[PDB]
């Protein structure tokens, strides 16, 4: 099992940033991706991160802890810059940016609008028929702040201005554990605990497809443009759906299988992947904190892969 | 008038045109409509008062049940607290959501919003002379309960169709009836200790198990020896209850080959 | 009662018998007796009857 | 503390609780001053040490007498409550007597520790 | 002395004071004989049956 | 009835909690310890033999064992799980004791000292294959070293200018404690009390600013105990007696810093408060260091006698306040007790834990983590809620 | 230096005398025929 | 329900009445002087006249008899019967009862007392009906052969039934089966209850407060090590000692005072309800021993606090409070005695307050920090306070002594006080 709690690649696949415990802690790190080290800790247990996003203007990491604040911390200076806040002690459980717009849900089922431009708290709302939320996440149409997607065991396309869901899907019999929306329209979604991805149309409310996986899933990576989303599942393997869009017919396996097993005979996780266009970073704990990478081709490997270290 | 804080409850006393009033914050406001005045608050501070009642017995008590998950009484004549009484229903969930006396009775009934419904009888006085100054503190009784979170495993034990078992999501394992709904009980977690002479596996602590994925149920031999058995979320091994004295059963079987388990049966 | 009684006279008895230097004014002889006496009140005070 | 007369030195002290904590492994003594003077009358005690730190040192020093008329060797320690702890009881005694047992498995550094209580009179 | 020994498990229940005031004696319809004083609390003869 | 020196009344109508619960205490809680179990501290790689030594990393979260399988693994532990970051293994030689060791000025040095019961010890480096040196030549004294049992490791500034060095202290055989150089090697002193040494420990104390000087304190095996300052050449500066106390086994300084617990700036050093010596009758006396200056003849503040066998392993906390006597007799034979009112801890210890034949045990820097190692092979890790 | 504060702040703390079960058993013998401000500065014994 | 139930409630409720002569002599044998074989032949003017006797020796004794030998004692009282009349006149009768029994607690050393109460045992049937008022009235002398008479001749209540094992058994009971009866709190209510009463009558006495005293101790004592027990046990010892704080005499005053110090050594309070216990002992301090126990009891009380707040500042309504009940002299003596009770926390926030809230009388603070050990923290605290104190008003020459008896011991500690607040350089050219 994994002593990385939990971990976000940058954009256009530079840096990873991860925390991890040390000694009721919380050593948070950032990790180039071709030797950093230098980053910091919080005080004690009872503060410890609870989502945490990237922000590409400086480079800088959002972390929504858990007793009530939002930590804007940047990456080249040590400190942390900012202390964004609610007004209540509550956790935040997830924390998503769209350019300036910032949207954190809580745990008490609040959401509330935030900018890092102008550093202050905009709106402090609730709705109806969403009794929890883990997952949130702003549409690409460009500076959409409208028509975001909720998701905490069914997913809630609610707007900003009508200030009311539109349209309810079915989730899982889970809590959502990765939500993502890879096109202008299609957007997976898979629970943890179980196997299975199912990607929506957001105006139509079908599922198009369902994607399956050898285990349960702990992270997922889209392309650029939804043709390869690499998933990294709870038995240490990188399973990666090629073309995921086309038309074996409702219910697409597994295409590649990457998984890392050293020259002794003892296989070692793969967590947190990321899939840009033909290239592969693949990420896992070498010694017991002190994570390494690999830079693999990825539309050139055959269909399994056993990557030797 | 214009009063300081939201008054977030309400309920009309026995006592002609006052009606008691709970805050946001922790007072109990005793409005007078015949004189539009008040006539006595009490403050239970840093708490969420969420709702009052009132004994009709003739004596006269005032039950608040506050939302971080306690219930006080307050004894009137003297001003007093007779006795409180510690999570009732969980605060997370709500805590106390409406505890009501009834009318000429001096039994209480609490329901939150964590599926638990109890009520709580006080007793009569023990002193004979003195009587309603020493009260004692109010006794369990009947109640009724689900367990919180949806149930993630559901399985019939008798082939008459009379009780089930839920295996929940709050990591809890009930047997609830089809008849009449007098006998929905938990199944305790008090491991039975092993058979060597030594001590018990397990923590000593009451934390409750792991989360229940997968089980199996038969009435063959029932009562003999274990009944049905369980697979937890990601445990090393799958343990056994027993459903007759509803609790667990001694041994737990390995899976001998470091793995989680995820699929048991029996054989019929 | 009669046991640390003849201990304690044991301890006094041979002390004002062994020493050359004592004022004979009665001291380890008056602290055993408040010795004696509370062990007796704090053994007399037990109830073995169950309560 | 004039009364006192022969206290070991911290060599001999050392090496005699080192013996008496032997002793009370292989269970070879009997402890306290009553239970001392019963085995010194009864008559098999090999020596007796006695701790000179009691408040009256006259609850210790009547075995002496006695221990002078049947000529056993006898020694002060300068602390009840090494005593106790070397003896092996939560309580500070006072006085020690080993009893005699020549099938024993210290019989050697008994008799060494012995001749070295004897010898300073 | 106003009495009410209220019992509700046996049937519609039937009186009989003695000769003299001091003993009573209920009957119920379903089983139940009580022969009993009732100024004092001496219940000197209960006997239930199924008749 | 209405139509609205009571001060106290009021209030207790007021509120309905009477302890200040929170974290406004800053103080353990007497006579009531709440702690938790972690998951298993060799779990992600197991042990073979009794785990003879643990130790913490002064300042990174490196929890280090080593035992009698004659090799030294270092884990790095947290709540959920734990894994292992390297594992040396010694052929031939076992480890009695190995521990930690950083250097005071630079703070990169990260040396680990192992000692086994031959008469080399073995110095690892770390800065991320691996080399190791192999001290084996005492220089002048060859004929007082045994073996190389029992070691601590202290710091040191010498007292003409600020060069402030590590020392590696060993047990000697008739009556001897010498000294050596961490770096090096070299003989520095050598200093000698008479009958057995049995254990000693290093206190240390500020002179004035970035300037201390250190204290071996070292016992006899009857209960008179030598300390000597050892910034100048070491005679001693004072000799006094254990009020009581024959087979004593071990003694422990602490409250301020020590081995458990060092410093990384030279400025964070601090005048050890509590002295605990520990017999072998379960005996432990414990005294402060305020009233025991200049005695020459101390009372005990505490005299426990909590536990029954013959105490091997007693630890303090990083700060100073509880104490954890550990016998390696009997099953499940360690207790903590509350050190500034000298109560020992209830709830905690019970025979519903686990605690196995303890043979190690070690408390976090600041962590709160308190590792007991027994000895089937396994070390099994409580964290403490309060700090 | 805050954490040199916090050392010292719970160094600084003298040993206290604490009450147990039989902790004032002793009080029922001369309980009888006592003057208060004895029996309060007999206490204040006990406890300090 | 069960009927053997609803007829041992009429058993229970008319057992004070005679049907038959064996019921007769079984409730008129129990008496409180004689044996059965010569009470049994008692008649009532007999016993009425002797204790005629015995009130009028009590009245001249002790002048408030006078208004019972009119009411209760009277001539027609020996034809009035107790079960023939109206629950009102039954109620009234039941607190002249009372009445009587907590006015007669505190006399039951001499035969006079005796052989007077006995008559209304005898006619008025309080060893049966009026029981509790009896019981916990007469609890004090429960090592005496009166008790053990009037524990032979009672029946139980249900409160008391740990003493059932000591009727008919000539071995009176014993301390510890006494705590044992104190120690459930629905007994404890009951209790609490009788002696307000007693307090509001005025009634206390310097034997019945010892016995309080001494069972509140061991109580808390015996609930030392449960948590749970003293929390539910705090509203009830306390909410009495502050009702018998509110009385006037220097015995109940002091004995209020020794439950709340060992309260408050049993547990750590809040300081909040430390702060208010303390404002509620030192509003009404009255006589002389009431000073130097309040004294002791503010020291202790005020040093076990153990967290944040435990050396701050005692606010002003209490402070001037202070000032007023206790002088700044006669502390000073209070700490020159010799054995020094440990009273260093509240003398830290007494230094605090004398400087934050007065700044007029420096020498005083400069004498007791002097005349008084002092713990590490709390010298740098003052002095963060002191120098507070001094850069908000002018540097008079006693600031500047105790300042430069502040720089004479621990150079280090106020260099470092200054490193967290500026330089000495603008220090010394302030002063």
């Amino acid at each position: 099992d994994s002593p990385v709690l939990q971990s976000a690649y940058d954009p256009s696949g530079q840096y990873l940033c991860y925390v991890t415990v040390a000694l009721d802690k919380q050593r948070v790190g950032v990790q180039p991706t071709q030797w950093n080290e230098n980053f910091l800790y919080l005080e004690d247990s009872k503060l410890k991160v609870t989502c945490l996003k990237w922000v590409n203007d400086t480079v800088a990491i959002i972390l929504g802890m858990n007793n009530g604040e939002i930590w804007l911390y940047s990456v080249l200076a040590n400190e942390v810059t900012y202390k964004f806040t609610t007004g209540n002690s509550y956790e935040i459980k997830d924390i998503d940016l769209m350019g300036n717009q910032l949207w954190c849900i809580d745990s008490s089922d609040a959401f509330y609008q935030f900018d890092l431009l102008q550093f202050k708290l905009l709106q402090h709302f609730r709705i109806n028929n969403c009794v929890q939320l883990n997952k949130l996440t702003i549409v690409p149409a460009g500076d959409s702040v409208a028509q975001l997607l909720v998701a905490s065991h069914s997913i809630s396309l609610i707007d900003i201005e009508e200030k009311k869901v539109v349209m309810t899907f079915p989730g899982h019999v889970s809590p959502v554990s990765t939500l993502q929306v890879i096109t202008n329209e299609f957007f997976i979604s898979g629970a943890e605990g179980d196997r299975f991805l199912n990607v929506y149309d957001i105006h139509s409310g079908m599922t198009k497809c369902v994607l399956v996986a050898e285990s349960d899933i702990k992270e997922l990576s889209h392309s650029g443009q939804a043709d390869s989303i690499a998933v990294t599942t709870e038995d240490g393997s990188l399973e990666i759906f090629v073309d995921p869009l086309v038309s074996g017919n409702k219910s697409k396996k597994s295409s590649k299988k990457i998984q890392i097993v050293s020259k002794d005979g003892r296989k070692v996780p793969i967590y947190n992947a990321f899939i840009n266009k033909d290239l592969l970073n693949v990420s896992w704990l070498q010694n017991a904190t002190m994570p390494y990478f690999k830079n693999l081709q990825w539309r050139e490997i055959p269909n399994e892969y056993t990557v030797e270290i | 008038n214009e009063f300081p804080d939201q008054i977030t409850t309400a309920e009309p006393a026995p006592v002609l045109d006052i009606i008691a009033l709970g805050t946001v914050t922790g007072e109990v406001i005793m409005f007078n409509m015949r004189k539009g005045k008040r006539i006595r608050t009490i403050k239970i501070p840093q708490s969420r008062i969420s709702s009052l009642s009132f004994r009709t017995d003739g004596s006269s008590h005032l039950s608040v049940g506050t939302s971080s998950g306690d219930l006080i009484f307050y004894d009137l004549d003297r001003r007093s607290r007779i006795h409180v009484l510690k999570n009732i229903h969980r605060e997370s969930y709500g805590g106390v959501t409406q505890a009501t006396f009834l009318n000429g009775q001096p039994i209480i009934v609490t329901s939150g919003g964590d599926n638990s419904l109890k009520e709580y009888v006080f007793d009569p006085s023990l002193s004979q002379g003195s009587g309603d100054v020493v009260v004692q503190p109010p006794r369990y009784l009947r109640s009724r309960g689900g367990h919180s979170q949806p149930p993630s495993y559901i399985a019939f034990a008798d082939s008459q169709s009379h009780f089930m078992l839920s295996a929940s999501k709050d990591r809890s394992l009930w047997s609830f009836s089809l008849r009449k709904d007098a006998q929905s009980q938990e199944m305790s977690q008090r491991l039975h200790k092993k058979q060597d002479g030594g001590r018990v596996g397990g923590s000593t602590i009451k934390s409750k198990f792991p989360e229940i994925v997968a089980l199996a149920i038969e009435n063959a031999r029932i009562g003999e020896w274990e009944n049905i058995i369980t697979a937890h979320k990601d445990e090393k091994f799958a343990r056994t209850w027993d459903m007759r004295n509803k609790r667990v059963g001694r041994w737990t079987f390995d899976t001998t080959d470091d793995g989680f388990v995820k699929s048991v049966a029996m054989s019929q | 009662i009669a046991r640390v009684l003849a201990a304690k006279a044991a301890v006094s008895l041979r002390y004002d018998a062994l020493a050359e230097d004592r004022d004979d004014s009665g001291d380890i002889g008056l602290e055993s007796r408040a010795k004696v006496e509370n062990r007796l009140s704090q053994l007399e005070g037990r109830d073995l009857r169950t309560t | 503390n004039p009364k006192a007369f022969p206290l070991a030195d911290a060599a001999l002290t050392q090496q005699i609780l080192d013996v008496v904590q032997q002793a009370a492994n292989l269970r070879q003594l009997k402890k306290g001053a009553n239970e001392a003077t019963k085995t010194l009358n009864r008559g098999i005690s090999e020596f007796i040490i006695m701790a000179a730190d009691c408040e009256p040192i006259e609850i210790l020093l009547h075995l002496p007498l006695l221990c002078e008329d049947k000529n056993v060797p006898y020694v002060f320690v300068p602390s009840r409550v090494a005593l106790g702890r070397a003896c092996g009881v939560s309580r500070p005694v006072i006085a020690a007597s080993i009893t005699t047992n020549d099938a024993s498995a210290i019989k050697t550094q008994i008799y060494a520790v012995k001749d070295k209580i004897e010898t300073l009179l | 002395k106003a009495l009410d020994l209220s019992l509700k498990e046996f049937g519609p229940y039937h009186i009989k004071y003695a000769k003299n005031g001091t003993h009573l004696l209920i009957t119920g319809r379903k089983g139940h004989v009580a022969s009993m004083d009732w100024r004092k609390g001496q219940l000197r003869a209960e006997l239930f049956l199924n008749e | 009835d209405e139509s609205d020196i009571n001060a106290l009344t009021k209030i207790l109508s007021t509120t309905y909690n009477y302890k200040d619960t929170l974290s406004n205490s800053k103080l353990l809680p007497p006579k009531k310890l709440d702690i938790v179990r972690l998951k298993d501290a060799n779990a992600s790689h197991p042990s073979h033999s009794a785990i003879q030594s643990l130790s913490f990393h002064p300042s990174k979260p490196l929890l280090l064992t080593g035992g009698y399988d004659k090799t030294l693994r270092i884990y790095h532990i947290d709540g959920k799980t734990n894994h292992l970051v390297t594992s040396l293994h010694l052929v031939g030689s076992p480890i009695q004791t190995c521990t930690f060791y950083t250097s005071l000025s630079n703070q990169n040095q990260q040396n680990i000292f192992t000692a086994g019961r031959r008469r080399y010890m073995h110095s690892w480096d770390l800065s991320l294959t691996a080399k190791i040196e192999k001290f084996s030549r005492l220089y002048g004294h060859e004929s007082t070293q045994r073996s190389f049992e029992n070691f601590k490791v202290a710091h040191l500034q010498n007292s003409q200018t600020n060069s402030v060095h590590g020392i590696v202290l060993l047990q000697g055989n008739n009556g001897w404690i010498n000294i050596l150089h961490s770096t090096s090697g070299l003989w520095l002193m050598g200093c000698k009390i008479e009958g057995v040494i049995t254990d000693f420990c290093i206190d240390y104390q500020p002179i004035s600013r970035g300037k201390f000087r250190t204290i071996l304190i070292a016992v006899n095996a009857y209960g008179e105990v030598w300390e000597f300052d050892l910034n100048k050449n070491g005679h001693v500066i004072r000799r006094w007696k254990d009020q009581g106390g024959v087979g004593i086994t071990k003694i422990q300084v602490g409250g301020g810093t020590t081995t458990t617990c060092p410093a990384l700036q030279i400025s964070k050093i601090k005048q050890n408060r509590w002295l605990a010596v520990g017999s072998e009758s379960g005996f432990v006396n414990l005294y402060d260091r305020n009233n025991a200056m200049t005695s020459s003849t101390p009372t005990p503040v505490a005299a426990l006698d909590q536990l029954t066998t013959t105490i091997s392993n007693l630890q303090f906390s990083p700060d100073g306040q509880i104490l954890c006597m550990a016998s390696r007799a009997v099953k499940d034979a360690l207790r903590l007790v509350h050190l500034p009112s000298c109560s020992v801890f209830s709830n905690w210890p019970t025979s519903g834990t686990p605690l196995g034949k303890v043979t190690s045990v070690a408390f976090s820097p600041s962590g709160g983590l308190l590792a007991v190692g027994n000895e089937q092979g396994k070390v099994r890790l409580w964290k403490l809620n309060h700090y | 230096d805050e954490e040199d504060i916090a050392l010292e702040f719970i160094n600084g703390e003298k040993k206290d005398k604490l009450v147990n079960m039989n902790s004032f058993t002793s009080m029922f013998d001369n309980i009888q025929n006592v003057q208060m401000d004895t029996f309060f500065d007999r206490v204040m014994k006990v406890l300090t | 329900s069960s009927l053997s139930d609803q007829l041992a409630q009429v058993a229970s409720n008319n057992a004070t009445v005679a049907l038959d002569r064996k019921r007769r002599q079984k409730l008129h044998s129990a008496s409180l002087i004689y044996n059965s074989k010569t009470a049994a032949t008692q008649d009532y003017d007999f016993i009425f006249e002797n204790a005629s006797k015995a009130l009028e020796e009590l009245s001249q004794i002790e002048p408030k008899f006078a208004i019972f030998s009119r009411t209760l004692f009277s001539e027609s009282s020996i034809s009035l019967d107790r079960n023939v009349q109206t629950k009102e006149e039954i109620k009234d009768l039941d607190n002249a009862i009372n009445a009587y029994l907590l006015l007669a607690s505190s006399k039951w050393y001499l035969a006079p007392t005796l052989h007077a109460t006995e008559w209304l045992v005898r006619r008025f049937q309080i060893h049966v009906k009026n029981t509790e008022m009896l019981l916990l009235s007469t609890l004090n002398y429960y090592q005496t052969p009166v008790f053990k008479r009037i524990l032979s001749i009672i029946k139980l209540p249900p409160l008391f039934n740990c003493l059932s094992n000591f009727v008919r058994s000539e071995k009176p009971p014993t301390a510890l089966t006494m705590i044992k009866l104190f120690n459930d709190m629905d007994f404890l209510k009951l209790y609490t209850s009788y002696l307000d009463q007693c307090i509001k009558h005025n009634a206390t006495y310097t034997n019945q407060l010892l016995f309080t005293t001494c069972c509140f101790i061991n109580v808390v004592a015996f609930n030392s090590n449960n948590d749970e027990k003293l929390n539910q046990l705090v509203p009830i010892l306390l909410e009495i000692s502050a009702k018998l704080l509110a009385s006037k005499s220097k015995d109940c005053q002091i004995a209020a005072h020794t439950i709340l110090v060992v309260f408050a050594t049993a547990l750590p309070l809040k300081k909040t309800i430390i702060l208010a216990a303390m404002e509620t002992i030192l509003s009404n301090l009255d006589a002389k021993e009431a000073k130097h126990s309040a004294l002791l009891t503010i020291c202790k009380l005020f040093q076990t606090l153990k967290g944040q707040g435990n050396v701050d500042q005692l606010p002003s309504k209490i402070f001037k409070l202070f000032d007023s009940k206790f002088d700044t002299v006669s502390i000073l003596t209070f700490l020159d005695k010799e054995d020094k009770p440990v009273c260093d926390k509240f003398i830290t926030s007494y230094t605090r307050s004398i400087a934050r809230y007065d700044r007029s009388k420096l020498n005083i603070i400069l004498s007791l920090l002097k005349k008084i050990r002092l713990e590490r923290y709390e010298v740098r605290l003052i002095i963060t306070d002191l120098i507070y104190l001094s850069e908000i008003l002018e540097d008079k020459s006693q600031l500047v002594e105790l300042f430069e008896y502040f720089i004479s011991i621990n150079e280090d500690l106020v260099l470092k006080c200054l490193k967290s607040l500026g330089l000495t350089g603008e220090l010394f050219e302030i002063r």
